[PDB]
């Protein structure tokens, strides 16, 4: 029907960590530091605006979360009690330009510019219509995730805290079904720039979930063997992206099995997550800045009241190896780029570096390697398993440091004979394997691990070493893993900036490749530039070269995994490929996320496999792909 | 499981002034019923909860069995050994005014050869009534393709193995707290993955194999009484 909401821009002091500075956002009737001045949306219950409704602890600075279903009119009343002017712009629903809330040259009456910018002390009704075409489209979820926000100075209004959730829903908002069994929650992945808010206009970038930083944020509880539905809003006033993982868990956005959850300002998702594991799981942003960290927040699950598989055996070894990214085929020059990065210089390792990597072997002897195929370059062996199959990973460490082999995207991994982790260890992916030793891993592919009838027949995933995620990956430990449903040359591409300055072996390479190992400046910022190899599979600059038969109708499992922090927009110079049931011609990949694009080779030149993000291209990140007939 | 003296024990056998030090090890978060299991539900105050909680700081075979719950006429005494009778024998095994006697119709577990359940694997005299011998060393997996074929909804679940999920999925079909009490219907088939882990197996100090059993659990009492029972060994690696 009709829906009345009373909001009110309230100024508050906020430290991003203590849910107790929320109580000040209540209302009348009648250390340790940091603390910033902010302003938020608070509900009220009267039009007198003397009755607050309490801020739920888990919402943080989020606004009161207005809901209406289709055909409902929404009446909302701002009251600007903040130092500054505010507004109330809705995304997702109909207005009339006086219940809009942004000012521009719209050739409208001066009272149709009261919505546009309300003033301190003042107040303003708004009227939003949920039209018949405002709603779910059937193939969407029962509710759509949107947002109101103050809209007089978008940079300041967002960074000050004026945002809240807004859910247009089908008919049957009120239907009721699973009383807090199926939990909905609002997750506002947002970067509040406390330096670019109405306050002090040298300050800091807060990377928050609902306004909390470091694993604060009470209240994210979920009933055990049931689903939880996240309503997702990204937010910021600069670009920035976030990869949002949940430990032990995959999401379900559209009707796809998302494992990454890829977000940017004003991304609006409804993701579903089935919970089948008691305990605590970390919801966090995987971008290697930890400046993009701080977006961490615990998620407790608790228990509330009321054609026959194959087993794949693998003998993988972490073993060290001279490796060069320009495999003595790249003719150099003397100017720069491919000469600073490659080309053994006086203060430059050049192009040959000591790496460690996963390698296949035929039996437990580890005394004969296996096939190779040089297309899949630095990569470890290719690991496959349809839903229902087990993977037996007999892993020997033949290198110096302790290393590891853990799957990303398999959930049910444990040692082969017992479910009991060893020694003092709390989780296998922390449990290091000392040089010389074997460990036997069992990777069990369940159904919630893989394709959903609506996404590919093979989800592209990686494995790697986790005793030191970042540096082990740098050092060369990475491998493709496919997780299919129920046949090809195979085709795996991995865009990997290999930050050799993190490589455990940089110390060895420094000695074994500079002529001045004695006198080396480890912080010459182009010396370290000389060691970021912007690599496709193994090789920088067109050293990689794919040969596919003309007409060979392919299948490309691509991944962006490496020192990267920016999303890689990625192309095949000549072709289009079939992605998520449509064709595209750019495939965007956030860090640590792989996609499967199905391609048919038919026009027949020699093209260029490359990113799109120019300043990566000019530092190597380029393959070749020649097609011709046969 | 309980570890006592140095043996994996499933129950604690106790009685007036019995004294033990048993230790157990907690891999699954949750709440589990500690309880005395004697058929006489009076024995049924001995029931306490234990909550477990996070705190602070050669190659293993896969065995495949096609098993059917299915009804048959069961004979308790198919061997002509009657005469001896100034001693009870008559009462339990004669027909007339109000004795079924000795041929009761029961339902058993019965091993078949494939998903078709149209042909039976090898029976064997001596184990009569009890379902097929289900072996499994530490590390192995048992695929229990189960098909019903009876006149009540039954089920098959092993006491002995911790890790018994459905095959393929790890999540249970309906508002099902537990695969143990979830029933199987018309002649539906369910496919289970029993995985024998170390903490199910013997302990150096006890035998190569240790003796367990499976049964329908939709109603433990009357199902087992109808005859849904069969043996499960759990053993160690390297007539
Ligand atoms: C959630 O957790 C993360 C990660 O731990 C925190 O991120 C840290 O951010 C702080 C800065 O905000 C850093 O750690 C601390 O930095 C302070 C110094 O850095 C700033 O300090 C002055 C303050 O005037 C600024 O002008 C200057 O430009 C710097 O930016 C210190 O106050 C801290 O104390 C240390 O300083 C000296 C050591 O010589 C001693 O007095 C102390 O012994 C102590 O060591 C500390 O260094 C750092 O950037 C981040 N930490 C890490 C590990 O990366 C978030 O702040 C946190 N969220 C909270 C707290 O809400
Ligand atoms: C823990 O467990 C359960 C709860 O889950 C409870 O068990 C039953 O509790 C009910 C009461 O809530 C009992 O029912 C009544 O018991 C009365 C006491 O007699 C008992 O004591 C003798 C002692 O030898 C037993 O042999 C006997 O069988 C009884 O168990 C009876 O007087 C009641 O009889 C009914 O029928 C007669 C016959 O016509 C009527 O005249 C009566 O008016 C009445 O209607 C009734 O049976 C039940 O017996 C309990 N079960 C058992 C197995 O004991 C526990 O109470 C609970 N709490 C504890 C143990 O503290
Ligand atoms: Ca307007
Ligand atoms: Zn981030
Ligand atoms: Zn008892």
């Amino acid at each position: 029907a009709i829906r009345r909401y009373y909001l009110g821009a309230v100024e508050l002091s906020w430290d991003y960590r203590q849910s107790e500075l929320l109580r000040e956002l209540h209302v009348d009737t009648r250390g340790p530091s940091v603390l910033y001045k902010k302003t938020v949306f608070v509900e009220f219950t009267d039009q007198l605006f003397s009755v607050a409704r309490p801020r739920p602890p888990w919402m943080g600075l989020l606004g009161p979360t207005i809901q209406a279903e289709v055909y409902d009119t929404v009446v909302v009343t701002l009251k600007n009690m903040a130092s500054h002017p505010v507004s109330l712009h809705a995304v997702g629903v109909s207005f009339w330009k006086s219940s809009e809330g942004a000012e521009y040259e719209d050739h409208t009456s001066q009272r149709e510019k009261e919505d546009d910018k309300v003033l301190p002390g003042k107040s303003q009704t708004y009227v939003w219509q949920v039209l018949k075409e405002n709603g779910p489209t059937a193939s969407d979820p029962p509710c759509l995730t949107y947002s109101y926000l103050s809209h007089v100075d978008l940079v300041k209004d967002l960074n000050s805290g004026l945002i809240g959730a807004l859910l247009v829903c089908r008919e049957g908002s009120l239907t009721r079904e699973r009383t807090q069994n199926l939990h909905e929650f609002v997750l506002l992945f947002a970067v509040f720039d406390e330096g670019k808010s109405w306050h002090s206009a040298a300050q800091p970038a807060m990377h928050t979930v609902n306004g909390y930083v470091n694993r604060s944020l009470p209240g994210l509880i979920g009933c055990h063997k049931k689903s939880v539905y996240w309503h997702v809003i990204g937010m910021g006033t600069s670009p920035e992206v976030h990869s949002i993982f949940l430990e032990g868990h995959t999401f379900l956005v559209r009707h796809h099995r998302q494992a990454s959850l890829e977000i940017s300002p004003l991304t609006f998702l409804t993701a579903q997550t089935f919970l089948m594991d008691l305990g605590q799981f970390l919801l966090f942003c995987h971008i290697s800045s930890h400046h993009h960290g701080g977006m961490e927040a615990h998620v407790r699950v608790e228990s509330c009241a009321e054609k026959h598989p194959k087993t794949w055996v693998h003998y993988i070894a972490a073993e060290e190896e001279d490796w060069d990214y320009a495999p003595l085929v790249l003719a150099p020059d003397d100017r720069s780029y491919k000469s600073q990065y490659l080309n053994n210089g006086p203060q430059r390792i050049g192009r040959k570096y000591k790496k460690v990597r996963f390698m296949a072997y035929t039996d437990e002897t580890f005394k004969t390697r296996e096939a190779i195929q040089h297309e899949s370059g630095i990569l470890g062996p290719l690991l496959y398993g349809e839903v229902g199959d087990t993977l037996l990973i007999i892993f020997k460490n033949q290198a110096s440091r302790p290393y590891n082999i853990y799957p990303h995207g398999i959930t049910d991994v444990r040692p082969l004979y017992s479910r009991r982790l060893p020694k003092g260890v709390k989780h296998l992916k922390d449990f290091p394997i000392l040089p010389g030793e074997i460990f036997k891993y069992k990777w069990t592919v369940t159904v919630e691990d893989g394709p959903t009838k609506s996404d590919p027949r093979c989800l592209t995933r990686y494995y790697s070493s986790f005793v030191n995620m970042e540096r082990d990956l740098a050092s060369g430990l990475i491998g493709p893993l496919l997780i299919c449903y129920k046949s090809d040359k195979r085709n795996v591409i991995l865009f990997s900036v290999f930050d050799e300055n993190r490589s455990w072996y940089l110390t060895e390479n420094i000695q074994r490749f500079l002529p001045n190992p004695a006198g080396v400046q480890l912080e010459d910022p182009e010396f370290q530039a000389s060691n970021i190899m912007h690599s496709i599979n193994g090789y920088v600059f067109d050293s990689l070269q794919l040969s596919v038969c003309l007409h060979e109708v392919a299948y490309w499992y691509i991944l962006s995994i490496g020192a990267q922090t920016d999303f890689l927009s990625v192309f095949f110079s000549g072709y289009t490929f079939k992605h998520k049931m449509v064709y595209e011609d750019t495939l965007t990949l956030f860090p640590f996320s792989g996609e499967t694009v199905f391609m048919s080779m038919e026009n027949p030149g020699l093209w260029i496999l490359g990113c799109h993000n120019s300043d990566f291209r000019n530092r190597g990140m380029t393959a070749l792909l020649k097609v011709s007939s046969c | 499981t309980f570890l006592v003296r140095h043996h994996r024990q499933a129950s604690l056998e106790i009685s007036p002034l019995t004294f033990l030090t048993a230790q157990t090890f907690l891999m699954d978060l949750g709440q589990f019923l500690l309880f005395c299991h004697i058929s006489s539900h009076h024995h049924g105050g001995m029931e306490a909860h234990v909550r477990v909680e996070s705190c602070a700081e050669k190659h293993p075979k896969t065995w495949v069995h096609y098993i059917a719950a299915e009804e048959e006429d069961w004979d308790y005494a198919p061997l002509v050994l009657a005469p001896d009778d100034r001693s009870y024998k008559s009462q339990y095994l004669n027909n007339g005014p109000q004795r079924i006697g000795r041929k009761y119709k029961k339902v058993r577990f019965m091993a078949y050869t494939d998903e078709t359940f149209k042909t039976r694997e090898a029976i064997q005299h001596e184990s009569g009534i009890l379902g097929p011998l289900l072996y499994g060393e530490v590390g192995d997996t048992l695929l229990i393709i189960f098909k019903n074929q009876a006149s009540r909804p039954y089920n098959i679940y092993p006491h002995g193995i911790t890790d018994v999920r459905p095959l393929y999925s790890r999540r249970l079909p309906k508002g099902v707290k537990h695969l143990k009490d979830f029933p199987i219907l018309p002649g539906e088939i369910f496919k289970y993955k029993w995985t024998v882990t170390v903490e199910d197996g013997p302990t150096k100090s006890d035998p190569r194999c240790l003796t367990r059993y499976y049964s329908s659990f939709v109603n433990m009492e009357r199902d087992l009484a109808s005859g849904l029972i069969g043996p499960l060994l759990i053993c160690y690696k390297e007539s």
